[PDB]
């Protein structure tokens, strides 16, 4: 009986994942996945017919054609309204078998799969958790370092996969306490990801999703430091200890000058904002640097900015600075004239505190 | 928050399916 160009029904295409052959295996991986492209009954489908196991299984099969296959449909599986598709990858060890395969991809196209399905995943908070202690030393040693170019001993490469696994821990560190410590506390993380925004902006980027994802990240990574960083009780600054040193906090200023993308303004806003909050030495020390006449304007012009989630970055920041400010006259002078309703008390909250 | 994975049409071998 000779081969043909039959379609199979889903619930069989499903069946073939199981099939003997591995050429029948890999064959249904990739119809699978592109039966679900841009497909969300298919989808939700895939996961009510069980199919979901059975992928994330294949993801541990020695042959290439099968897991990037698998992995490939999964990525797709991941993507959509359907958060349930998400929890469901998730709820059968995903993201194990993920970190599994990634550690032993060799090429760009799996590890480009793999960190987009991460991504992906990571957009649901049921999930965050899970990536930050499975994934979060392998997205680090062997993506962010590796292609990042950075050396603890002193080229960027892979800029897909970076924008990737930035956008993942972006994801991941978005609202958790132990997200945050877990990430900043991670060697080499940090380091890395502020060598891969100097390399951006000395290639007069500052616009890439790849500088947006890093600042994001870096933004909610300073969040709360003073405070939460090991011995907060305040010789080459390693680590989570970069979040709070010149070099970074000049990056922030550059950004607020140059980009022309909210994500990044705001971002850039609120890391600012976050490095000021504390009473601590090093917060004495950023605030008064920011106090000079050029960063104040670059802060203060984003409050006539477009973008709300902008403007409100810009206000948080300033009323910040304004605690200990040692010379009411250079603030008051750029912040007034410029400064929905949670925008408002805000807003409001700051011309207060900046005259007192 | 945002699924910046996206996803991916893809190619495949009908033929090969049974």
């Amino acid at each position: 009986p000779p081969p043909n160009w039959r379609q199979p029904e889903l619930p069989e295409v499903i069946a073939m994942l199981g099939f003997r052959l591995d050429a029948v295996k890999s064959n249904a991986a990739a119809y699978l996945q592109h039966l679900c492209y841009r497909n969300d009954k298919v989808k939700t489908d895939v996961r009510k017919l069980k199919g979901i196991p059975v992928l994330v299984g294949l993801l541990d099969h020695p042959k290439k054609e099968v897991h990037l296959g698998a992995c490939g449909a999964l990525k797709n599986i991941s993507f959509g309204r359907d958060q349930d598709n998400k929890i469901a990858i998730k709820n059968c060890d995903g993201v194990p078998a993920l970190v599994r395969l990634l550690r032993k991809a060799r090429d760009m196209d799996l590890t480009e799969v793999i960190t987009g399905t991460l991504w992906n995943l990571s957009s649901h908070d049921s999930i965050k958790m899970e990536i930050v202690d499975h994934a979060l030393h392998a997205l680090t040693d062997e993506v962010i370092i590796p292609h990042s170019g950075w050396e603890r001993e002193p080229h960027i490469e892979w800029e897909s996969v970076l924008t990737n696994t930035a956008g993942c821990l972006r994801n991941v560190s978005s609202e958790r306490s132990e997200a945050r410590r877990k990430l900043r506390e991670c060697d080499g993380l940090v380091d890395a990801l502020i060598f891969i925004v100097q390399a951006e902006i000395g290639q007069k980027d500052s616009d890439s999703k790849l500088v947006e994802n890093c600042v994001c990240l870096l933004r909610n990574l300073s969040y709360q430091v003073h405070r939460e960083i090991p011995q907060a009780e305040r010789s080459p600054a390693r680590g989570y200890e970069l979040l709070f040193q010149p070099e970074v906090v000049r990056i922030y200023i550059s950004l607020l000058k140059e980009s022309k993308t909210p994500a990044i303004l705001e971002a850039s806003a609120g890391a600012i904002q976050n490095l000021c909050a504390g009473r601590w030495t090093y917060g004495r020390y950023i605030r008064s640097a920011l106090r000079q006449e050029k960063a104040l304007s670059a802060i203060a012009d984003l409050l006539t900015n477009e973008h709300e989630r902008v403007v409100k970055a810009a206000s948080g920041a300033l009323r910040n600075l304004a605690v200990d400010a040692r010379n009411k006259e250079l603030i008051g002078k750029h912040a007034i004239p410029n400064l929905s309703e949670d925008t408002v008390i805000s807003i409001l909250n700051t011309i207060n505190e900046v005259i007192a | 928050d945002e699924e910046g994975g996206g996803e991916e049409d893809q190619d495949f071998d009908l033929s090969q399916l049974h």
